[PDB]
């Protein structure tokens, strides 16, 4: 039985990150639900509630897994939760409920900012609704801006990590800003969690289509758009991949915002991959080094 | 002036 109804937030807050009302996402920052929650009497095994985020936040951020802590009194799992669809979290109860009187338990979860609906700078709502009690915490949202020169602006993020398969994904946007820039090289290099007996791994080459003030300071590509990102990987001879995770990539011309999107392996034992990519710019020469790292969080 | 270097950390679970 879904008994939502039965569940009473006694204590329900969010906060920012090192508790403040901000989070800075690009440099692995969060917020956090905390819950403490009521339940009536007379609950069985596989009852259920469900509470729902505000879209603005997700509970894996880069992670690619979907799981949320469970509920425990001691060491007792009272129920376990899942990730449903539309901001949608739903616990369903054990056999451990059976018969407990004055049930209580402390729910802590921590909330990402999802880059894909906050895509910029600003402030944001966060709401986690339960029977029809709202927790609410305005926080401000703010993201870095890569690192440029004169002729161009190098960003980047990882887009996911996949700790069950030893996999991630991770994007660049090369973007010329004035004059003129030729004999472009990008490179792509893990500094930490090369497989050198892996596989070579998938890089996709994209024009950007759109107008530069509409990329995402959040890094966000929606590559699958193609109206926006217009796939070149087969015209780019250009390309060089490597079996330790590394590539090469030559671009003649400049003339408008590259995206590097890059789907790869990395050694199994590695709590957490280091991606840098390079670029070598030649004026009508220049280095633009960026990091992508990450901060993995528990519950 | 001719070499310029930054980064970033993106948070997930786990």
């Amino acid at each position: 039985t879904d008994v939502t109804s039965k569940v009473t937030v006694e204590i329900g807050s969010i906060e920012g990150h090192n508790n403040t009302n901000k989070v800075e996402p690009h440099a692995g920052q969060r917020a956090v639900l905390k819950y403490k929650l009521k339940f009536e009497n007379g609950l069985h095994q596989g009852d259920y509630f469900d509470f729902t985020l505000s879209n603005n936040v997700n509970t894996h951020g880069v992670s690619t897994a979907r799981k949320v802590p469970e509920i425990k009194n001691g060491s007792v799992v009272m129920a376990t939760g899942e990730v449903l669809e539309g901001g949608k979290i739903r616990y369903t109860f054990t056999n451990d409920i059976e018969d407990k009187v004055d049930v209580t338990a402390e729910l802590e979860i921590n909330l990402f900012i999802d880059p894909k609906t906050v895509q910029t700078n600003g402030n944001q709502t966060i709401t986690s609704t339960l029977n029809e009690e709202q927790t609410s915490k305005e926080l401000d949202v703010k993201y870095k801006d890569g690192i440029g020169n004169y002729y161009a602006n190098l960003n980047g993020s990882i887009e996911t990590f996949n700790k069950a398969n030893n996999r991630f994904s991770h994007v660049a946007f090369i973007k010329p800003n004035n004059g003129k820039t030729t004999s472009v090289t990008v490179t792509g290099t893990l500094m930490k969690g090369s497989n050198q007996n892996g596989n070579q791994p998938k890089v996709r080459i994209f024009e950007y289509l759109g107008n530069n003030e509409d990329i995402a300071k959040s890094v966000y590509a929606n590559t699958t758009d193609t109206s926006k990102f217009k796939e070149v990987t087969s015209n780019m001879g250009n390309l060089n991949l490597q079996n330790n995770g590394s590539y090469s990539l030559n671009i003649e011309n400049l003339d408008k915002t590259y995206v590097v999107h890059y789907d790869g392996e990395y050694l199994n034992g590695t709590d957490e991959v280091d991606f840098r990519t390079q670029m070598v710019g030649h004026p009508e020469g220049y280095t633009l080094t960026w990091d992508n790292g990450l901060v993995l969080y528990s519950n | 002036q001719q070499h310029h270097l930054g980064g970033a950390k993106q948070a997930g679970d786990v």
